[PDB]
RNA sequence: GGUGAAAUUCUUGGAUUUAUUGAAGACUAACUACUGCGAAAGCAUUUGCCAAGGACGUUUUCAUUAAUCAAGAACGAAAGUUAGGGGAUCGAAGAUGAUCAGAUACCGUCGUAGUCUUAACCAUAAACUAUGCCGACUAGGGAUCGGGUGGUGUUUAUGACCCACUCGGCACCUUACGAGAAAUCAAAGUCUUUGGGUUCUGGGGGGAGUAUGGUCGCAAGGCUGAAACUUAAAGGAAUUG
């Protein structure tokens, strides 16, 4: 009945992205980001352009002809901040406010047995 | 400039007959066209999916399962099991502090001729009428419990083709029989399998293949 | 009554200023 | 007696050749000369004849290994990892 | 036949073309790596001593 | 309280103690009557036994050992010796 | 001179166990030492489960959530957690509220 | 376990060392439960399991080589093979397979 | 890409992202605590082998076999040294673009030794059980680890948990009658109402852990270790601006 598709929803610092696909994984549909509207270099993580990201790949799938999709939230991960980037929630917010059916959310963010030691040395950045 | 939703084919995946209803998505992949078109050539593509909405059921975000395309033919094209795993929020919501945590992990020759590595996760509790805040164990029944779990893991395969050890999966059996099998120090506890995964397929078995189709 | 938290870090952790005439100019 | 301090086998070279030389050719030569055991010999019998062939005086043959020493650390870990792969293929 | 071999072994006294009865790494303690297929077309990429 | 009959202290505060800290130490330990079911014999043995206590004829098992007490796990004859 | 009972951290016989990071700055630091503090809310914004609810079926099916323990340091945790209160005498506290 | 029980062995029983005794034994009949290395020569191993097959007796293949199972039987020297020809005190020969 | 702001850098030769498959070496998250073990340094994936060890139970055994130590030896984080192997990530040097004017600051990117291991070497070092070693005593309360004892015990007639006692241990709260300069301490107490036994350290600060000698190390330095001359104070706890 209705036809899915896979977000792939990234959000990290200094960017926020979303990459549309298959179920499968191999094929695309439609790769925008937020940092392709206000250049910048600043803001490239805003509600603002994930909205405005959300709202162009939401075209791109309504033209294309899908109607329903799984979103799949990411961060850095492995060593990384491991937090969802700000954008994240306002992009899913203007997919739902888009009229696309939604469903089978869930985080997908890399973590380790751990290894491969953070840089910034023993004391960090020290700022 | 080459515009390829238009280019690009509707195929709809069909999951395998030991299973409930198996009609479980369609796939935008690629042109079917000549010179060596890609749509019989794909032969690998893999799709996660819920047992809950496989099933029709309704109350389980848990326990999703992948499959692997094999073969294409009518544009509608049939899988076949390729592994199974939980989702994060049902294991991190099980973990927490001021309690232990039980892991096994068998890889086994099953009937058929594949390997394959399953997993075993468990916790504990406490008993009622307690007082104890964390109910730690001794670090030898964690020893004796992996011991007769990988021995019960290992005892459901090498016997239980993949086919029907999938079908005696997805209702939970081994989780209720390990529950009553180790009674004698938990009468119920929380176990899970969470992990499945294959290595060695030897060879296609279009025979079997095709007779479990749907 | 020990004293060992005053024994790691804070008088040595390079012994080449113990071997210092190897590699320091 | 022990004669020599600390050149041993390199004595023979004499003052020459500098030292750190002639300690890393200690470091070779003991190992070249010395013996070692094969479990199908189960003694320690094995002597080298040349660069990469030694020689198991019981079980009375000979094998392919190092130049100065019987086996190497890279020899090891291809052993290793093929006992690896062959028991994947298999299984 | 390095064909029928699984990735990262380690072989020595390799065939370049098939027939040359062996071409790479046979000096001693050389060998060479074997690090993808391609079963179409069918190929292999290899590794040599000098990376 | 810190003042009493230290000439005979009493009965539930001289038991619950450990055996050493005691006035006087001594035993918790003591022997048993043990009829085998095999064979007649109504024999002695230790309370907290050591290595496998067995008949002297019909030999088949009396006691099994543990930390502590031991066990002779069905019901047959433990009285006093 | 004498700051605290427990000086660095809940080291009672035990010599030397791991080190860890910290989140903000990375810095190497023991286990135990500054706070290793609980992040469990959710995976939602300003609610909008209703936008959630039309907009899927069998509404949202889970309630997901985010799971993890982030370990701070010193010099990043009064700096990012706010408590407003550091006297003496409540240098003994165990209660968050 | 086997090397506490063959200890028990070489104190109460019967026992002989060697391929030549062993051979002798099992051509005999009085001889049952041969040990034998796991580096003998396969040629060897062969021929003595081919014998044993004829006799009728039991084969146990011990995990170590040489050395070790000389240790094991407490001699200071390679032995290859063992042969019980008795054992009147133990439960090794019943208990072993 | 990365930041508070940047650039240095890569990319239509298809970067970034996405799905499968593989290799490398490294590490063992969450569980992980007022938890445990070890003489210390220190020790968290599974199983197996090798030996080891504390506590508990004991109506087993030996009968002073013991406590502490010069000297002489064992072990001894990380960083370093020798030769090889390996070298995924981080990264002392070093190159790079930018900010508080510049950065040889901080910062972003890259990156050599190193970070892993094999056989040796170095062995003093901000390594407090928040306090050398062994023995008696002196307040209360609770939690908890390993045993040991019993139950109307509770739970499918010990199976799994609770209650009470007890040995040993890591810790916590209160109060200190005692002590202390105070912080504070159940030991830092049982000390001028001064003595249970044993080992090592210091007599103002600097000069100085430097000279000189010995000895050790792969190394005009480890370990041991002065003086000339000096100022009148340095130093510790606690109060107040
Ligand atoms: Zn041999
Ligand atoms: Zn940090």
């Amino acid at each position: 009945s209705q036809v899915f598709g896979v977000a792939r929803i990234y959000a990290s610092f200094n960017d926020t992205f979303v990459h549309v696909t298959d179920l499968s994984g191999k094929e695309t549909i439609a790769r925008v980001t937020g940092g392709m509207k206000v250049k910048a270099d600043r803001d490239e993580s805003s509600p603002y352009a994930a909205m405005l990201a959300a709202q162009d790949v939401a075209a791109k799938c309504k033209e294309v002809g899908i109607t329903a999709v799984h979103v799949k939230i990411r961060a850095t991960g492995g060593t990384r901040t491991k937090t969802p980037g700000p954008g994240g929630q306002a992009a899913l917010r203007a997919l739902a406010r888009s009229g696309l059916r939604i469903g089978r959310i869930e985080d997908v963010t890399p973590v380790p047995s751990d290894s491969t030691r953070k840089k910034g040395g023993r004391r960090g950045r020290r700022l | 400039v080459v515009d390829p939703f238009t280019r690009k084919e509707w195929f709809d995946i069909k999951a395998p007959s030991t299973f409930e209803n198996r009609n479980v998505g369609k796939t935008l992949v690629n042109k079917s066209t000549g010179l060596k078109s890609a749509s019989d050539a794909l032969k690998g593509r893999v799709v996660e999916v819920c047992l809950a909405d496989l099933q029709g059921s309704e109350d389980h975000s848990f326990r999703k399962i992948k499959l692997r395309v094999d073969e294409v033919q009518g544009k509608n094209l049939l899988t076949n099991f390729h592994g199974m795993d939980f989702t994060t929020d049902k294991l991190r919501s099980m973990v927490r502090k001021w309690q232990t945590l039980i892991e096994a992990n068998v890889t086994v020759k099953t009937s058929d001729d594949y390997v394959l590595r399953i997993f075993a996760i468990a916790f504990t509790r406490k008993q009622a009428n307690q007082v104890k805040r964390h109910s730690y164990a001794q670090s030898s029944h964690i020893r004796a419990i992996r011991k007769v779990i990988s021995e019960i893991l290992t005892k459901e395969v090498q016997g239980s083709t993949l086919a029907q050890l999938t079908s005696k999966l997805i209702p939970e059996v081994i989780n209720k029989e390990i529950e009553n099998a180790t009674k004698d120090i938990f009468p119920l506890q929380n176990i899970h399998v969470r992990k499945v995964k294959l290595l060695k397929q030897p060879k296609f078995d279009v025979g079997a293949l095709m007779a479990l189709h749907g | 009554m020990r004293a060992k938290w005053r024994k790691k870090r804070t008088r040595r952790l390079k012994r080449k200023r113990r071997k210092v005439r190897a590699r320091s100019k | 007696a022990k004669r020599t301090k600390k050149v041993g086998i390199t004595g023979k070279y004499g003052v020459r050749y500098g030292s750190s030389l002639r300690r890393q050719v200690k470091k070779l030569e003991i190992q070249q000369h010395a013996r070692y055991d094969c479990s199908f010999c189960g003694k320690k019998t094995v002597k080298r004849g040349a660069a990469g062939i030694w020689t198991c005086s019981c079980c009375k043959k000979t094998v392919a290994g190092g130049a100065y020493t019987v086996s190497t650390a890279a020899a090891a870990t291809v052993r290793s990892t093929i006992r690896r792969l062959r028991e994947m293929v298999e299984a | 036949p390095l064909g029928s071999v699984p990735e990262g072994t380690i072989v020595s006294n390799v065939e370049e073309k098939p027939g040359d009865r062996g071409a790479l790494a046979r000096a001693s303690g050389n060998y060479v790596i074997i690090i993808g297929h391609n079963p179409d077309e069918n190929k292999t990429r290899v590794r040599l001593p000098s990376g | 309280v810190l003042v009493q009959d230290l000439l005979h202290p009493t009965a539930a505060s001289e038991a619950r103690k450990h055996k050493l800290k005691t006035l006087v130490q001594g035993p918790r330990s003591y022997f048993l009557d043990v009829k085998c079911p095999g064979c007649l014999n109504i024999t002695t043995v230790f309370s907290h036994a050591q290595t496998a206590v067995t008949c002297e004829s019909c030999s088949t098992i009396l006691c099994t050992p543990t930390g502590g007490k031991a066990k002779l796990s069905e019901g047959t004859s433990f009285r006093r010796k | 001179p004498k700051k605290r009972a427990s000086n660095g951290r809940n080291k009672k016989g035990r010599g030397h166990v791991k080190p860890v990071r910290c989140v903000n700055c990375s810095k190497s630091i023991p286990k135990d030492k500054a706070i290793k503090r609980m992040a469990i809310r959710n995976i939602v914004e300003a609610a909008a489960v209703r936008d959630l609810s039309e907009a899927s079926v069998y509404p949202e099916y889970a309630l997901p959530k985010t799971y993890n323990k982030l370990h701070y340091c010193v010099s990043c945790a009064i700096h990012a957690r706010i408590v407003r209160v550091r006297s003496r005498e409540d240098r003994k506290n165990r209660a968050p509220p | 376990s086997i090397n506490q029980k063959l200890a028990l062995v070489i104190k109460s029983g019967k026992y002989t060392l060697g391929y030549k005794s062993t051979v002798k034994s099992l051509r005999q009949g009085k001889s049952k439960l041969i040990i034998i290395a796991a580096n003998t020569p396969v040629l060897r191993k062969s021929e003595l399991e081919y014998y044993a097959m004829l006799s009728k007796t039991k084969v146990y293949y011990f995990q170590g080589g040489n050395n070790e199972l000389g240790t094991a039987v407490g001699k200071l020297f390679r032995v290859g093979v063992v042969s019980i020809l008795e054992a009147g005190d133990s439960d090794i020969l019943t208990t072993l397979a």
